[PDB]
């Protein structure tokens, strides 16, 4: 019963996703700074 | 003399100079007034202090000084420049 | 080759000839006091109340990068003795 | 707030440093000190 | 396990006798027991000096060569600045 | 006379374009040309140059051909369109000097007394510095020959001019001026350290090759005389700055106290703004 | 306080000692934690007749710590008690990570496909096909296809 | 376990998974309190003062019933064990006063050296602290006396004499005084060479803390802590 | 589906961790772009400016 709960452990992975999304937002900030 | 002794005695002056113990002050102050060396001598203990000087060749065709100082310095600052690179490895990023 | 001879000529220092190290730090500690007190006097008057007013005048105080890059220069140029020497 | 062990368990008070310094040391503060100069 | 710090400060062939401190080893004025102990495995300090004329600690007193390794600390400090920006 | 110059890379492309003229048709494989110079000050200035149709043979290595209509009346047309520009010297490729150099020196001196030629490279992937400058004087020798016109070197440098990079720096786009602190000085570090001590490895290597089989630098005794100028610091077996022991201590003193104090204040800058701005814009949930 | 008993080289009190080991093994975790060397003494012995259960009390102390290659070594030198004992979290966590070692071993076995691969204990795969007999008797198509392609 | 089992600090030593998350900081605070009681009973003091001052200053707590106070009293029992402690006026809440009715007279005994006060505070005022465990200071309250005295005299005097520092405090003899000079060093204290003929001691003050290399030996680590806080700023940005 | 779901969560993870790196690089790029914006626009300096009035 190793191959059940590793899937759950793959949400530590998903912490990189939030940081990814938010630095994508950070780039989106500078996008209209540079457009200005 | 193989430096790292530049502040030194006076008896080698009074021995090689064929001068006495007393007449080394005339010696050093007149030799500073000549203009081949410009270091202000520590006069309280007759201790020499020197500057720029004029050379008469090193070891027989400058082997030893050239190797053990010049190439030693070459690999010194070269390899520690590689160490600068080694710690500065990805600080260029 | 003009890229080479632009950041080799048109930016100063032909790279043998950069490695001002100290008198720039005398002037830079003049900087890092004079810039500092003005970085102090202003954000006392930030929105220390509970107002919902929305009209800023923009001056963007911060003064960080001058300190940062100038003192990286100061530390790695104070390195020059132990770097170029041995 | 029960932190699981601990529930089981300037009037005259800044001067206390000076006073605990001066408990058995110069307990009169002057009545020898004004009389020191004629001891010697 | 009674100790030897006075032998590590002032002893090693001469202090005439260190008898009047009740240290167990430092009794027995001169048999080969304390002569063996005054010459035991050398002279507990080690290099460059005896306690016939004491070092008063150990004689380290090296240099400021560690100005260069604090300069190394400066190098990786600037690296950590770059990692911080 | 000629000491340092001001040279703009229009001459450089004026080398490379005649290199495009004679490269694909390569038969004598060399770009040798004439350096027009707006001689203003003791510092020299160039804004124009042209490449002569030219050959140079190997046997007796003194056969060479200008084009004196292309040399005289082209220069006259140039003087009409720009009288400020006049002759100052010439240029060539093939950085190995040779025997015909002194012959074109003989002819370049009659046009301008303090003339200067330019050794170039067609592909500098160098340290680097750009192309070369000489000075032709007569020092004859300690030998007693008829006049020795041996090429003495002018330290070359580069200047600048308004509006001459407008499209080129636009095309490169890789321009990065303000980044000194990570890269722009470590390049110089790598460069002067490695590239100066390997030129010094050529010094010890070449001059120990002179020890073995070579000149063994007698009668130019300025070689080891100037290695004495290197030998201001002898560094004998304890590396001998134990008199700079306390001096280096007092040098570490100032900047490291600047480091401690100032970077603590830099923290006091960073942290407060970061925490306040983040806590505001984070707790505003909508 | 059992290294005092480990002074003895006769195993005829070491059976009583190992019965003490799995009795107060939850209390004396730092007892074995430096005694791993004497565990290797009784392990590498060819006359100590409990080197497998010495590898099991080694599995206890490196279950308190959680080491991987130690559990590989206990797959090696625990043998029968590594195989038949499988109804516990104490054993299924360490053999779960040993099945993880097996699936990266299968990664290795799919890295280079022509001979010359890394060596494989027959017991680290013995527990694979032994747990797979549970997958065959469980008969679920997950149980078939999963472990059938975990091995690649 | 400090009530009833005692093997397990060494099992913590192999069990010290550090857990640097410390999210509540309250559990971690009292965790430092328990292990500071341990290092007090492991007789580790110079570590205990900094880690237990840390454990106090990481308590944001309120409710002055005597939670922070009663935990803080046995916290600075390690400062009673240092040999040095200031006056405890900067530490008292008067709700703790009913419990510290031994403790103030005890720190009076610490600042003084009275054996009458020593034993009297022991027998009379040794109640309510055996429930916490206090009797390891009664063995070395004399050491506290001699270190307080030698601290005062040592920073007071460049040179002292031996057979008068044998009568500064309640000492015994010049052989006891040479004894207690060596035991006054005991770790690497300020220079005290005995004038080894008859001049009792030729001690002097030590120097070179001026501003030269020792502070800039430590400022790399000071700004190492500061760059750790810059990592805290980076994670402040990373919190969203 | 515990062989294929656990297959593809890894896949979409490694996808998004690649895709983070693009925007990390663009955030490295655009600060330089904004500095080039700053100085190469603020070369609007005194080309020989004329004196006038503001109304």
């Amino acid at each position: 019963y190793l191959s059940k709960i590793e899937e759950l452990q793959l949400i530590v992975n998903d912490k990189s996703q939030n940081l990814r999304r938010l630095q994508a937002q950070r780039n989106e900030l500078n996008a209209k700074v540079r457009l200005l | 003399r193989p430096a790292n002794h530049r502040q030194l005695t006076f008896e080698e002056i009074a021995k090689s100079a064929k001068i006495t113990v007393n007449e080394v002050e005339l010696l050093v102050m007149k030799a500073l007034s000549v203009g081949l060396v410009k270091g202000s001598i520590d006069e309280v203990d007759k201790r020499v202090h020197m500057t720029w000087v004029q050379p008469r060749v090193l070891d027989l065709q400058q082997i030893k000084g050239m190797k053990d100082r010049l190439e030693f310095w070459c690999t010194d600052v070269k390899s520690m420049e590689m160490l600068v690179e080694h710690q500065a490895h990805d600080i260029l990023t | 080759m003009l890229l080479n001879l632009h950041k080799k000529s048109w930016m100063e220092g032909l790279t043998l000839q950069d490695y001002v190290v100290k008198e720039m730090l005398e002037l830079a500690k003049n900087y890092n006091k004079a810039v500092e007190e003005e970085d102090k006097m202003t954000p006392e008057q930030l929105a220390i109340k509970n107002v919902g007013k929305q009209d800023p005048k923009r001056h963007l105080e911060e003064h960080v990068d001058v300190l940062m890059t100038s003192n990286i220069v100061q530390c790695l140029a104070a390195m020059l003795d132990t770097v170029v020497f041995k | 707030m029960s932190e699981k062990k601990q529930p089981v368990d300037e009037d005259n008070w800044d001067d206390d440093n000076v006073e605990d310094d001066f408990s058995n040391q110069l307990r009169a503060e002057l009545e020898k000190h004004g009389y020191k100069m004629e001891t010697s | 396990t009674i100790r030897d710090e006075i032998a590590g400060c002032i002893e090693k062939a001469y202090e005439k006798i260190l008898f009047t401190e009740a240290t167990r080893i430092l009794f027995f004025n001169t048999p080969k027991k304390m002569t063996d102990y005054a010459k035991k495995r050398g002279w507990v300090l080690g290099p460059n000096n005896y306690y016939s004329f004491a070092s008063q600690q150990q004689k380290p007193e090296d240099t400021t060569i560690p100005s260069t390794e604090l300069a190394k600390q400066v190098i990786e400090y600037a690296r950590q600045l770059e990692m911080i920006v | 006379a000629v000491q340092k110059v001001v040279v703009h890379p229009l001459v450089l492309l004026s080398v490379v374009d005649h290199f495009n003229r004679i490269g694909k048709v390569g038969n004598q494989k060399r770009v040798v040309g004439v350096l027009l110079g707006s001689w203003q000050k003791k510092v020299l200035d160039v804004s124009n140059s042209f490449a002569v149709p030219f050959d140079e043979d190997d046997k007796d290595d003194s056969v060479w051909f200008l084009d004196h209509d292309y040399l005289e009346n082209m220069y006259g047309m140039f003087k009409k369109v720009n009288a400020r520009e006049r002759i100052v010297g010439w240029y060539h490729t093939g950085p190995k000097l040779h025997k015909n150099d002194i012959a074109i020196n003989e002819l370049m001196k009659r046009y301008c007394p303090n003339s200067v030629l330019v050794i170039i490279d067609v592909k500098p992937k160098d340290l680097g510095l750009p192309t070369e400058a000489y000075i032709s004087v007569e020092e004859v020798h300690d030998d007693g020959t008829p006049t020795s016109k041996t090429f003495e070197h002018v330290t070359s440098e580069i200047g600048a001019e308004e509006a001459e990079e407008v499209g080129v720096e636009h095309l490169l786009r890789d321009i990065k001026d303000t980044t000194v602190g990570t890269l722009s000085q470590r390049i110089t570090n790598q460069v002067h350290g490695l590239k100066g001590l390997n030129s010094k490895l050529l010094d010890i290597r070449s001059y120990l090759e002179k020890v073995a089989t070579g000149k063994l630098p007698i009668n130019h005794q300025i070689i080891y005389q100037l290695q004495d100028v290197f030998n201001l610091l002898p560094d004998v077996s304890l590396q001998e700055f134990v008199k700079a022991f306390y001096l280096k201590t007092n040098d570490q003193m100032v900047v490291v106290y600047l480091a401690s104090l100032i970077r603590s204040v830099v923290a006091l800058h960073n942290l407060i703004n970061n925490k306040i701005a983040n806590r505001d814009a984070e707790k505003k949930e909508g | 306080g059992i290294i005092s008993l480990l002074d003895e080289d006769e195993p005829q009190l070491k059976e009583f000692a190992l019965h003490k080991l799995n009795a107060v093994v939850n209390d004396f975790w730092a007892e074995i934690s430096e005694s791993v060397d004497k565990i290797e003494v009784l392990y590498e012995d060819e006359g100590f007749r409990s080197r497998q259960f010495a590898a099991l009390v080694a599995s206890k102390v490196f279950y308190h710590l959680g080491a991987f290659e130690e559990s590989l070594n206990y797959a090696l030198g625990a043998g029968d008690l590594f195989n038949v004992n499988d109804n516990s979290e104490y054993v299924e966590t360490i053999i779960a990570k040993c099945i993880d070692h097996y699936t990266k071993q299968c990664v290795e076995n799919a890295d280079l496909p022509e001979g010359e691969k890394k060596p494989i204990d027959q017991r680290l795969e013995g527990i694979v096909n032994k747990m797979f007999q549970r997958c065959l008797d469980d008969h679920k198509y997950k149980q078939a296809i999963g472990i059938a392609l975990e091995t690649r | 376990y400090l009530h009833y089992s005692l093997y397990d600090q060494a099992e913590k030593l192999v069990s010290k998974s550090v857990f640097p998350e410390q999210a509540n900081n309250n559990e971690w605070a009292r965790y430092l309190y328990y292990t500071g009681r341990i290092k007090a009973i492991q007789l580790e003091y110079s570590e205990a003062r900094r880690t237990m001052t840390n454990a106090l200053r990481k308590a944001p707590q309120h409710t002055a019933v005597g939670f922070k106070q009663t935990v803080h009293k046995l916290l600075i029992v390690v400062e009673l064990l240092l040999g040095e402690i200031p006056d405890r006026l900067q530490f008292r809440q008067p709700s703790l006063k009913r419990s510290l009715m031994p403790y103030f007279l005890l720190t009076q005994a610490v600042r003084t050296g009275n054996l009458a006060k020593f034993n009297q505070v022991l027998d009379q005022f040794g109640e309510k602290f055996q429930a916490d465990g206090t009797y390891t200071l009664i063995i070395r309250l004399r050491h506290n006396v001699i270190k307080t005295g030698v601290r005062m005299i040592s920073l007071s005097y460049s040179r002292i004499s031996l057979a008068d520092i044998a009568q500064k405090l309640q000492l015994d003899s010049p052989e006891d005084a040479e004894f207690i000079v060596a035991k006054a060093i005991r770790d690497g204290v300020i220079e005290a060479s005995i004038n080894h003929e008859k001049g009792y001691v030729q001690s002097k003050e030590m120097i070179d803390i001026y501003s030269t290399r020792e502070p800039q030996l430590a400022f790399h680590q000071r700004i190492s802590f500061c760059l750790d806080i810059h990592n805290m700023s980076v994670k402040a940005m990373r919190f969203p | 589906d515990l062989y294929s779901r656990y297959k593809k969560l890894q896949q979409e993870l490694e996808f998004l961790e690649v895709q983070e790196e693009y925007i990390k690089d663009e955030q490295k790029n655009l600060k330089k772009e904004f500095l080039h914006a700053q100085e190469e626009v603020k070369r609007i300096q005194s080309i020989p400016l004329v004196i006038g009035q503001f109304l």
